[PDB]
């Protein structure tokens, strides 16, 4: 069976690369404005130093992950003012200058579906100092010592990185990932991309308008899909949900009595003398320390998953955006052609463009052609026949050609191969002479 | 970090504040960032590579005798527009 | 840190077992001993957990090191930006304390030059496409050369293959093809 | 208990194996296309040079 058409399909892939950076204050969480507890807490060694030191490696490695994923080009390329890329229409993904920042349309759609909460990325004390109703989740947590640090790279810088990458991969092919950018027409680049996956160039050069129309229809469909439906960017929401829920659990775990008289330091110190208040205070301190250690442990565990996802994203980006990949099913379903990166609040989004054949038809084959007592094998292709005459075609497209000594090579005799048939091969030397 | 400037680092004579540092550390070159407003580093317009990250796309470095710490905004990279044409290679 | 955490009172009178065992009766000495032992055991548990966490990262780095060995050293990887920056040629491993060092050898183009290119050549009303390479021109004449290096050659019949007519290709041009059999006959 | 019983896993493996025998690698990138086994082995031999 051999196909006749083909279909250009555009897919999507979402991968988180970072999570929120958090910090904790030991004394404010444990004691909470009490000098006696603060003085007594110095007798437990270096637990707070351990926690503060463990909660900084995660914060630094988040920035490391973002830098290693996005920063892969030394220069910042730009598209020419005149835009005509061989009939393709890239206006849906190119940056829009007549807008705040330089986000494109797809990115603008993406930063609305999943950006449910941007968290308290360092909000000032005057924002909620007890004025009005206020007292939301962020402000209540801040008064217990739990804070949130801001990321190193703002969204504008990430947008600039993605724009530079996309402009470079359009205007120079894959040559900008090896050395310096080398310009080349887009049609002559799609010719290379097709020639990579077992298909000649005359297939593209004679079907350019169809390719352009299919690509434009696919990009319109992918634009509509994100805006409509349930917006499947769920892997970028689970991280935020887990972080917020862990913080909420840590806050709620402050009211447990831990088998003591009361859950507040001041009442215990006021209602009891130190000889018996020591036991209650020790019980509360050890309970809260054990409560605090588990949160650090879970965060340290989740950092490994985030790091593995970031490493996978970096590998996919390097091997699919900066060049063509021959690995099966690594980037999309089908034969890979080229992909584009897009930004997300806590991740990256790829738009893989693939090649899918269609409209197959039935045929019959033969391993060789015994003519003049010699077995002729196809140099590159396959023997087929519609029922009367034999032809040589490709493997991924139907394009019959007459049997010739040019596209066949002789090897051995024709009495050893199992399925030989009989036919004639034409030598181009004879007809002219 | 985490606080508006709004005169609060001084906190009146610094004797009622937890740190016991000199009032000079509260009055100096004042710059406001997104991660909290910084004291003691001058702001420069030009952009260099990041040396000591601060947050929200702000970096600091010790550069010229050598002057004090300078806080700037980091530069992603150089600029290079590819001369793209439809009959050129 | 594990060693230094052995000098903490943990709410007891002292961090010395012998001092607590003396000077006191068993009923309160045992209470102090339990108070010390709880902390001195949970600290060790925490250390064990942290080591168990680090082991996973070390193994995740070792797997990548083994894969890089098997692919770059024992062969020649064709995946971009895996075995170095640029086109991969070969690698040589070296041994370091608690690690391994690779010396990737690569290949990068150096000096470029502008050219004008065409997709096909319509000579006898038929489009001619390159077998492997590009069509380039230095201003007057046309040549065919490989992509990664500049080595111009004359266009011949054994270097290009015909396909269809020349009224479909968008940017086809005019030139001539050698057909080397004709001059010999 | 696990969601997928062993019978379903066996069915999945049987489907994969039958596909990779009767259609080569073409069933993993679209629709399955039949091809004789000897010619598939010849294609793979060309693949390994
Ligand atoms: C291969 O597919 C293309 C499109 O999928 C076919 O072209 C279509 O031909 C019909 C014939 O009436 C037109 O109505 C359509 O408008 C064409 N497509 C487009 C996008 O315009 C083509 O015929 C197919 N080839 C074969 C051999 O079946
Ligand atoms: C590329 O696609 C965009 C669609 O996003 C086209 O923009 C549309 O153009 C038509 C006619 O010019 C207008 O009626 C629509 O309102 C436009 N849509 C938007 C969202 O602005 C654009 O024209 C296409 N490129 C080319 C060269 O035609
Ligand atoms: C199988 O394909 C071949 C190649 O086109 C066909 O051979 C030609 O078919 C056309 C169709 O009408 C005839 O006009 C030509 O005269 C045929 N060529 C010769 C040399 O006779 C062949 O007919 C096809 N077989 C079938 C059964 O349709
Ligand atoms: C094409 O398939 C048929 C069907 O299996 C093959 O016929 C078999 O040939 C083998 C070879 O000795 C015999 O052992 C079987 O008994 C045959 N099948 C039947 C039902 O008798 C045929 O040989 C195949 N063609 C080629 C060229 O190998
Ligand atoms: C292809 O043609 C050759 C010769 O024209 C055929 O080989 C002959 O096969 C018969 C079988 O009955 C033998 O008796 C002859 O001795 C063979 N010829 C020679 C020169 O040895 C061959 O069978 C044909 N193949 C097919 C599939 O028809
Ligand atoms: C373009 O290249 C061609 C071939 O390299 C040049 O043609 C030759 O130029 C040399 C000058 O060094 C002459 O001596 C030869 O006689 C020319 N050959 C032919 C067949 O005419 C051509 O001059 C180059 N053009 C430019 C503008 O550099
Ligand atoms: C390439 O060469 C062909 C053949 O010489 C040109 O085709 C002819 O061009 C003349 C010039 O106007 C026309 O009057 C003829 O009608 C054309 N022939 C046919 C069969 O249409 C072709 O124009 C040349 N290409 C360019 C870009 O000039
Ligand atoms: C090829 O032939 C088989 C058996 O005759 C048939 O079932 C199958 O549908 C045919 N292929 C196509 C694409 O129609
Ligand atoms: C906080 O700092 C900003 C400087 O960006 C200033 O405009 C504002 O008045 C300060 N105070 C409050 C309450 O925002
Ligand atoms: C420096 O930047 C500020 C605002 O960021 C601007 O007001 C000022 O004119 C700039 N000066 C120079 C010399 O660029
Ligand atoms: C190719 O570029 C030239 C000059 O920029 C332009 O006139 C021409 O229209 C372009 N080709 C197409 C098919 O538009
Ligand atoms: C090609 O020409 C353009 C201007 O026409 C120039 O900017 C570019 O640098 C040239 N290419 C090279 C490799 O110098």
């Amino acid at each position: 069976a051999i196909p006749t058409n083909f279909t250009i399909s555009v897919t999507t892939e979402i991968l988180p690369v970072s999570m929120t950076k958090t910090s904790v204050d030991c004394t404010m969480y444990i004691c909470g404005d009490s000098t006696e507890c603060s003085n007594l807490l110095l007798q437990y060694g270096s637990f707070c130093t351990q926690l503060k030191r463990a909660l900084t490696g995660i914060a630094v490695e988040q920035d490391k992950n973002t830098q290693e994923v996005f920063a892969q080009v030394k220069q910042i390329y730009k598209t020419p003012p005149i835009k005509y890329f061989g009939g393709f229409n890239f206006s849906q993904i190119l940056p829009d200058p007549s807008k705040p920042s330089k986000r494109s349309f797809i990115e603008d759609l993406l930063f609305n579906k999943v950006t449910l909460a941007d968290a308290g990325f360092i909000k000032q004390y005057g924002d909620c100092l007890g004025d009005i109703a206020a007292r939301d989740l962020i402000c209540a947590q801040k008064f217990k010592g739990l804070t949130v640090l801001p990321p190193l790279l703002t969204d504008e810088m990430i947008a600039q990185y993605t724009s530079a990458l996309l402009a470079g991969t359009i205007t120079s092919g894959w040559t900008f990932g090896a050395g310096a950018a080398l310009q080349i027409p887009f049609a002559m680049q799609m010719a290379y991309r097709f020639n990579g996956i077992g298909v000649t160039q005359n297939v593209l050069y004679e079907n350019q308008k169809l390719i352009a129309n299919q690509f434009n229809s696919a990009i319109g469909k992918i634009q509509d899909s994100l805006s409509s439906t349930a917006s499947a960017l769920g892997k970028l929401q689970d991280v935020v949900n887990h972080n917020a829920q862990a913080l909420n659990t840590l806050v709620k775990q402050l009211s447990s009595k831990f088998g003591a008289i009361s859950s507040v330091l001041n009442d215990i110190f006021s209602r009891l003398d130190p000889p018996e208040a020591e036991v209650q205070i020790d019980r509360l301190i050890t309970g809260r320390l054990q409560s605090l250690q588990t949160y650090v442990t879970q965060q340290l565990i989740r950092a490994a998953e985030i790091r593995a996802s970031a490493n996978l994203a970096a590998t996919k980006m390097s091997e699919c955006v900066l060049g063509q990949s021959k690995r099966v099913d690594f980037c999309g379903k089908g034969y890979h052609l080229m992909s584009f990166p897009q930004s997300a609040p806590h991740g990256v989004v790829f738009l893989h463009v693939t090649y899918v054949p269609a409209q197959e038809k039935n045929f019959t084959t033969a391993p060789a052609i015994c003519h003049d007592g010699k077995a002729h094998f196809p140099r590159e292709g396959v023997f087929v026949s519609n029922g009367t005459h034999w032809f040589v075609t490709q493997r991924n497209f139907y394009e019959p050609q007459i049997i010739t000594t040019d596209n066949t090579f002789v090897s051995g005799n024709c009495d050893v191969v199992i399925g030989i048939v009989n036919n004639t091969v034409y030598d181009p030397l004879q007809p002219e002479l | 970090q985490g606080v508006n400037c709004t005169e609060v680092p001084v906190a009146i004579h610094a004797d009622q504040l937890t740190p016991t540092w000199r009032v000079y550390s509260t009055g100096s070159n004042v710059f406001q960032t997104r991660a909290g407003c910084l004291i003691g580093a001058e702001y420069v317009n030009n952009s260099y590579e990041c040396d000591i990250p601060i947050g929200a796309g702000i970096c600091a470095s010790y550069q010229t005798a050598s002057q004090s710490i300078i806080a700037y905004t980091m530069s992603l990279g150089a600029e290079n527009s590819v001369a793209y044409s439809n009959n050129s290679i």
